[PDB]
């Protein structure tokens, strides 16, 4: 149940911007 | 940790979390992964 | 029960803009009541915001103290609603030791613009069973698992750097983009969630197709791809603050990629509202950056609120009727509250008693209706709670009238505080 | 689709080919004098010949100076460098106000680069040295062509390149079967990649499978990019520098806007002539468009003295509704648009004038027509009094609402009723002022 | 002179390879059975094959 | 190209004989006869460099011609001697102090001629082998008279390595450091390849010996030395213009050394012009620093310009006469600019048509001098080119009395467009 609960904290956390948003909207 | 919004940058993307999310391992499975026995079958090398 | 970090604030009862599709305001709708005028001429332009063909239109909200500008403007955000942008400032915050101030409000309209971007990744996802011996110019074979499927993949130099700098393991999920080559490790096998546990996070095997085509929007405003360009960490920015003056070029090089992509049909821009409250507050340059950054193609609709009467337009000593210059009051169309009846103040102080959650006599509604005639809105609305809790302190379930006038003898509105100053100003410091 | 601004009706200046100015014509109706004013000027612009020219717009606000700048960006076309900048820009936290004036000079001095690159493209076919018993004697093993066949789409051409390239050639990856680059005059061998004919469905490797080059193998023709000299002076100012102890620490601080020095712009000069006489470059000079010039200070319109008397400045657009007004940065010195008197001896002043009823109501009906609306001959000559009566901006901006007024009614058409509602819904500074005092 | 110059080894381009079920273009290879395949009803088709197959043999 | 036709474009220089008497129209330059003279005697004090910090001030009425006799003299005195102009307003920085900005200005006034004596081979190259398993080789270079074989050493086999030299290279090497600079491809061997190769266009054979020694000289700016030895990679701050306040004790080092440097043989000072125009909009703390920044012998020769008469000095709320604290005044000499006279300004007229190749009448010019004496001399100058573009329009050859007319009706001068706006003054804003 400990395991369980700390890995639904880290699978929940989603992130604010995130690498693709970063990447597509980089200028070439 | 949980408030590290910052850290989460460098980690993941919204479609990995949202794929996290709906995959995490459910609890009953996990007690059933920590009941069962190692299912071992694999089926070895053919090359047919 | 439990408390949220949004609690009862002044304006959390305003749910809306309670007009009908007519854009006729209902007497008492969406927690405001009221102010029919003027709630029209906010549906109006929210009706524009929504349709979000014309750039740049300005309109002022113009009233005596206590009228409801901000109460408008929060319902038209709350009808607007999310994922469309409602940028709220003070025209305080756009004095910065940060940038200057034409460069705060480029940064606020940047901000008001939103828009999504999809793209296509094309990635592949599966449980990892077997990664092997690549002694050779090294040469592996990957067999990735499904629920439904599973395969086995030859691997090039760059792939096998790849999976050996992430530590790739048997029994953990991965996904990897083929455009890139890009190895995203997300979590760890079914088998065991059996003995460990760490920064590790524990997923179940992916079911279906190994290669999966996708389709993910994106939403980002202006601003935020401004930030991202400006530097090669720029998205720190994002959190920080610390943006520093973007360049001009840059901003015209994300004008014409977003235009690119609008073209394409990979971007939508979906314009939005960036509200000033306190615009008096604004330097003469400023209201003139705002006169040309609205005849942009890509400016918001700008809303702002001014309660001042014909006073001197800040830096300069100048009278302009709401302190903003008249070149700029031509740009825009102005919504006028009138002041509100006794009915007006009776139904807005019962909306907040039923927010507060505090059950008042009639005679107690007549008497705080009174005082807040006598003195001001804001005043009557503290009252409320105030009195909510000299009640609770006396064990009692409803407010009365005794409660009120105990609560208005302990706190002093800005008139008797005045008074009580004025008779013992020797007293005060400085006059 | 697009949207409607303020200025998306303006496609123009209007003028006939004698240069005069049709009454109305490409979204400008009146103001003729001025119209046929900026038509000397876009013709003086487009002469490319006279640096740091300077016109005023002058006239009472709503009087179509900026549409008139707008419209002679227009008449120069997207070719031309467009400027447009805010007197309020010059109030930088980073640069001083003269560096912010001077990149903006730079930003209007547009500069077309046009490079020929000529390139060997192809799938490599072979590589095998060409052997002789050639050398100044010796027993060695000797070679004095490297033969590389390389494979387009369109067919095969087997070059010979000087023995040396063969150190490259291992130096990338190259082997037959990769997609290689020959630079025709560097000669340094470049593998893409490998052929995508030689990219199974089971090959997991990527950004290494390039398609096959098309064409021919002998092209890459003419590269033509378009900069402002602004843009040379902040790329020589700070380096890119990513690949070394300056690419983490210079990142790492923030990149603040620095005060660029006369002699980096000097050397940039020097080096768009030497391009220039080369025909690598060709100079297009644009024009500066200063907005609310009155917001610029004292020491901002003194620097605009040795700006616009330097042969390299570009032409300059001042508008300007002031009356009669105190200098910013001074405390009581007051010259009529806000300007001091010396930089108005070296400006030429096109003065707008108030519209009569009639072509403020022709205004409104071009509008009408760009944002798409509908609006009867009735409504038209309300809005149209109206805007006598208030001003034109106000008339102007009751369309959209009294066309969603008359939407949410069921109309397709703008009729007096909805005019008449929206102008009690809305208030103009009049009224408003009215109400206030 | 061979280190700098091994060159010849033609690239030999590969096998167009084809899914035995549904005949389409293959994008899979299963690590058991290397027959190629491209959709799942393949992959569990192409398995149960593979249990009739070493059933027999 | 990139040199248009500016305002100051036909000034060549000032016009002066060998007895510095002002010929009435040479070099571009017509009449300001004693300024012109006082504006050479000045030329002759910066070229003999002999005495320092010396401070004149060009003061006149609006387009008398103070900054176009401050052009014909940095014309006359050419490029080699520095002359750095700057707009008073250009000392106000965000980067640097005021003080520091005038010390910078001065520092970039005064060129320091530094002569090395260097080693070069430089010929032909007709033969170059390169063993590789230490490196071996031998070279020859030929020049017209000789040719000698060049065992190398490894580091100079890398350098020719890195430079890619081959036969009919003509190469000069350089014996301390073993820099290769390459000049081109030779008239023997020449074309090179029968490889893809490209265009060629050669050099000629060098002469002489292959060592010839000779003597180079290297000039930079004090300013330069300053920033280079500042801040270890400051050099590029030479661009980029980010030195913020170079210590004084660098200063004094960087004066200390040219001083030895000149005593050695090494170095020689070359004593610029610095023009500061519009020094009016210098402040109070700024003219008492120049008031001791010219008394150093490293301190350049100072030429100010300003149209002031009897006016505040910035920073303070004295009256000077040219707003310019009468400190600074007694430190300098001034040279007064008269206004100009009919055949002046018809002169100047000529000129600047010339300078812009217009062809007009002579009815023209009587007309265009009226309107310049009633008007102003630079409004009239901008009538040149407005007519000579009416002409063309017309598609006429010479601007006759007519378009002259016609662009004086389209383009107003400051004292119609003052009567206009008085006559409108209500619909001006703020008046
Ligand atoms: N229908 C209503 N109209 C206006 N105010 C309302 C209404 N219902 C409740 N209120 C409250 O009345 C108070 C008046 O504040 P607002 O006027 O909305 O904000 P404001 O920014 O102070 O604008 P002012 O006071 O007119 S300058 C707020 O506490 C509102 O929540
Ligand atoms: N002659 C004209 N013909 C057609 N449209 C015009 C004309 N003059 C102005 N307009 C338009 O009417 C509106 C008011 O004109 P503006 O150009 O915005 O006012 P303005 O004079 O440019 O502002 P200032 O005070 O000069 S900065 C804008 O939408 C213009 O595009
Ligand atoms: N010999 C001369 N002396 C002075 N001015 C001249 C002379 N010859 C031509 N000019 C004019 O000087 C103009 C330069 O601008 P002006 O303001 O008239 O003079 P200036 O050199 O800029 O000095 P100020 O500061 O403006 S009084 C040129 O456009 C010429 O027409």
């Amino acid at each position: 149940d400990q395991i369980y609960l700390v890995n639904e904290r880290r699978c929940s956390q989603a992130p604010v911007y995130g690498r693709d948003l970063l990447r597509i909207c980089a200028l070439p | 940790s949980m408030f590290d919004l910052i850290g989460l940058e460098n980690k993941i993307t919204r479609h990995e979390a949202e794929l996290l999310s709906k995959k995490k391992i459910p609890r009953k499975l996990m007690e059933e992964i920590s009941t069962s026995a190692a299912p071992a079958a694999r089926p070895a090398a053919a090359k047919l | 029960d439990v408390t949220r970090i949004e609690r009862i604030g002044a304006h959390s009862h305003i749910r809306g803009l309670g007009l009908d599709d007519a854009l006729e305001p209902r007497q008492a709708s969406q927690g405001m009541v009221g102010q029919l005028a003027a709630r029209r001429a906010a549906g109006v332009v929210l009706e524009m915001i929504r349709e979000g063909k014309i750039a740049g239109r300005a309109v002022l909200i113009a009233g005596q103290p206590g009228t409801g500008k901000t109460a408008i403007a929060m319902g038209m955000a709350q009808a607007l609603g999310p994922d469309t942008p409602f940028t709220a400032i003070a025209g305080s915050e756009i004095f910065s030791l940060e940038m200057s101030k034409t460069e705060a409000l480029t940064q606020a309209f940047r901000r008001s613009i939103g828009v999504r971007i999809k793209e296509e990744t094309e990635i592949i996802e599966g449980e990892v069973v077997e990664i092997q011996i690549d002694r050779p110019s090294k040469v592996g074979k990957l067999t990735l698992k499904t629920t439904e499927m599973e395969t086995i993949y030859d691997l090039g130099t760059k792939m096998i750097e790849s999976l050996t700098k992430d530590k790739v393991q048997a029994g953990d999920v991965i996904t990897i983009d083929k455009a890139t080559g890009k190895i995203s490790k997300l979590g760890r096998s079914f088998t065991r969630a059996d003995a460990m546990g760490s920064q590790t996070k524990f997923v179940q095997c992916p079911d279906g197709e190994l290669q999966k085509r996708k389709e993910v929007v994106h939403t980002v405003s202006l601003h935020e791809i401004d930030v991202i360009n400006s530097r090669t960490q720029g998205f720190l920015a994002l959190f920080s603050g610390d943006t520093g003056e973007i360049k001009s070029e840059v901003r015209e090089q994300i004008n014409a990629k977003v235009a690119e992509w609008r073209e394409e049909g990979k971007a939508e821009i979906i314009p939005g509202v960036l509200f000033i409250d306190e615009v008096h507050m604004l330097d003469i340059e400023s209201f003139s950056f705002l006169n040309r950054a609205l005849e942009s193609d890509m400016a918001p609709v700008l809303i702002m609120a001014t309660n001042r009467g014909i006073t001197r337009i800040r830096g300069t000593s100048y009278q302009s009727p709401h302190g903003i210059p008249i070149d700029l009051l031509d740009r825009l169309l102005i919504v006028s509250t009138t002041p509100y009846s006794e009915k007006d103040t009776k139904q807005i102080l019962r909306i907040r008693c039923e927010e507060e959650d505090v059950e008042m006599s009639e005679d107690a509604y007549t008497v705080l209706t009174r005082i807040g005639l006598e003195t001001s809105l804001r005043y009557a609305i503290q009252l409320i709670t105030a009195a909510s809790l000299v009640c609770r302190k006396r064990k009692g379930t409803e407010v009365q009238v005794d409660d009120i006038k105990r609560v208005y003898s302990l706190f002093l509105d800005e008139s008797r505080s005045t008074q009580y100053m004025k008779e013992y100003q020797d007293a005060f410091l400085f006059n | 689709t697009q949207r409607i601004a303020s200025h998306s009706h303006v496609k123009g200046l209007g003028l006939d080919e004698s240069g005069l100015a049709k009454q109305a014509a490409s979204g400008l109706v009146g103001q003729e004098n001025a119209r046929e004013a900026c038509g000397v000027i876009v013709e003086l612009i487009k002469s490319k010949k006279m640096a740091g020219r300077a016109v005023l717009l002058a006239g009472p606000p709503g009087t179509g100076k900026t549409a008139l700048a707008l419209a002679i960006a227009q008449e120069l076309g997207s070719k031309v460098p467009f400027c447009p900048m805010v007197g309020s820009e010059v109030y930088s936290t980073e640069i001083k106000k003269t560096e912010v004036l001077m990149e903006n000079f730079r930003r209007a001095i547009g500069l077309r680069i046009k490079e020929t690159k000529e390139v060997y493209e192809g799938e490599v076919t072979e590589l095998t040295p060409c052997e002789t018993e050639n050398p100044m004697g010796g027993y060695g093993k000797t070679i004095s062509h490297v033969i590389i066949g390389l494979k387009t789409a369109k067919g095969t051409k087997q070059l010979k390149l000087d023995p040396s390239i063969f150190e490259s050639l291992q130096k990338e990856r190259v082997e037959a079967g990769d997609v290689i680059y020959i630079e025709a005059n560097s000669g340094a061998v470049k593998r893409q990649g490998r052929c995508d004919t030689y990219a199974t469905e089971f090959d997991l490797e990527a950004e290494e499978y390039v398609p096959l080059p098309k064409g021919d193998v002998h092209k890459k023709k003419e590269i033509i990019q378009d900069v402002t000299l602004h843009d040379l002076d902040v790329a020589n100012a700070r380096p890119q520098g990513g690949q070394d102890i300056l690419s983490m620490m210079g990142q790492l601080m923030k990149p603040k806007k620095t005060e660029i020095t006369d002699k980096l712009r000097g050397e940039i000069n020097k080096v768009v002539n030497k391009y220039i006489d080369q025909g690598i470059a060709e100079l297009v000079p644009g024009v500066l468009f200063v907005d609310e010039v009155h917001m610029l200070d004292i020491e901002c319109f003194t620097y605009l003295h040795r700006a616009l008397e330097s042969s390299i400045a570009p032409i300059v657009i001042f508008a300007s509704n002031r009356g009669n007004c105190v200098i910013r940065g001074t405390e009581d010195i007051t010259s009529p648009h806000g300007i001091p008197l010396d930089l108005l001896d070296r400006v030429m002043i096109i003065r707008t004038m108030l519209y009569t009823p009639q072509e403020m109501k022709q205004i409104i009906k071009i509008r009408a027509q760009t944002e798409g609306i509908n609006i009867s001959e009735e409504a038209l000559n309300h809005l149209g009094e109206i805007g006598t009566k208030t001003t034109l901006r106000y008339s102007v901006q009751l369309l959209t609402p009294a066309n969603l007024l008359a939407k949410i009614n069921g109309k397709d058409s703008i009729e007096k009723e909805h005019v008449e509602e929206i102008s009690e819904l809305f208030y103009d500074a009049k009224s408003s002022a009215k109400i206030l005092a | 002179f061979e280190e700098w110059f091994p060159q010849g080894r033609p690239p030999k381009v590969p096998v167009r390879e084809v899914c035995p079920v549904t005949h389409r273009p293959a994008l899979y290879r299963d690590p058991v059975t290397d027959i190629p395949y491209a959709t799942a009803r393949a992959f569990k088709i192409i398995r149960e094959a593979y249990k009739k197959y070493i059933t027999a043999h």
